[PDB]
């Protein structure tokens, strides 16, 4: 899976987390076995405005 | 710093169009509701319509539907209102107005550009 | 459209009041019935917002409840900076506010 989310919703991607993301756009199940892989890219995906 | 940016006031023949531009600045633009709202230099206060840009969505009062469009643009982060009949009743300043709240349409207004004022010749 | 009453006097350091009036589906019907302020020459701000609340920057000077099927916006202790229109406002259902004619607060 692949998406961009913004910098501090990053803790609400892992199991029994809960938010406006972990809710409502992209829920991992509790029985979770695999790794979530993140890296800023504020340099690479953002323009002023 | 939260000021809209409007533009200057302009001259129209009876009859034809015109088109009034708001840049918005500071604050998040996408979320916040952008209503439309006249006010005739002779009297009052009336409001025409909104347009979001988080979706384009658009609502008219019955008095401006099918006569006025309008539409937005989130690359200058402005919106753009048309009139598409400058009669003489329409001879008014017209100012654009920030949605006090965040994702919702709830009908109370901010912050009010600079006023851009629009004549009807003779 | 909101019915509205024209005028009301005062003088600095006295107390005033700026009614809104109408009922079917108006100020009465909906909580929505915020209040404005306009300078001539300049944009309004909005000194009352929802049934009572004031915005952050408001004086608290300023009241307002709907008192059943009307409006009340008041002023306590006014200065020259508190003269105005004072524009009432409301739903009015189906995505189409209506405003009031605009009460013009004058001090003697
Ligand atoms: C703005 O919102 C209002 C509220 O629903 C819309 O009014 C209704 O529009 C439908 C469209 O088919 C009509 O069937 C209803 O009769 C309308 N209701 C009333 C009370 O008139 C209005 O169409 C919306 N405008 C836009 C441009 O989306």
């Amino acid at each position: 899976d692949s998406f961009v989310i913004r910098g501090d919703e990053v803790r609400q991607i892992a199991p029994g987390q809960t938010g406006k993301i972990a809710d409502y756009n992209y829920k991992l199940p509790d029985d979770f076995t695999g790794c979530v892989i993140a890296w800023n890219s504020n340099n690479l995906d953002s323009k002023v405005g | 710093q939260v000021q809209l940016v409007q533009s200057g006031a302009e001259v129209k023949k009876p009859g034809a169009s015109v088109k009034v531009s708001c840049k918005a600045s500071g604050y998040t633009f996408t979320g916040y509701y952008m209503h439309w709202v006249r006010q005739a230099p002779g009297q009052g206060l009336e409001w025409m319509g909104w347009i979001n840009p988080n979706s384009g969505g658009t609502n008219y009062t019955q008095m401006f539907q099918g006569r006025v469009t309008m539409t937005r643009d989130t690359s200058i982060s402005t919106a753009y209102m048309e009139v598409s009949r400058l009669r003489s009743d329409d001879t008014a300043v017209y100012y654009c107005a920030r949605d006090r709240s965040w994702a919702v349409v709830y009908y109370y207004m901010d912050v009010w550009g600079k006023g851009t004022t629009v004549t009807v010749s003779s | 459209a909101l019915t509205q009453p024209p005028s009301a006097s005062g003088s600095p350091g006295q107390s005033v009041t700026i009614s809104c009036t109408g009922t079917s589906s108006d100020v009465g019907g909906y909580n929505y019935v915020s209040w404005y302020q306009q300078h001539p020459g300049k944009a309004p701000k909005l000194m009352i917002y929802e049934v009572s609340k004031r915005p952050s920057g408001v004086p608290d000077r300023f009241s307002g409840s709907k008192s059943g099927n009307t409006a009340s916006l008041t002023v306590s202790g006014l200065q020259a900076e508190d003269e105005a229109d004072y524009y009432c406002s409301s739903y009015a259902g189906s995505n189409n506010l209506v405003f009031g004619g605009g009460t013009k607060l004058t001090v003697l």
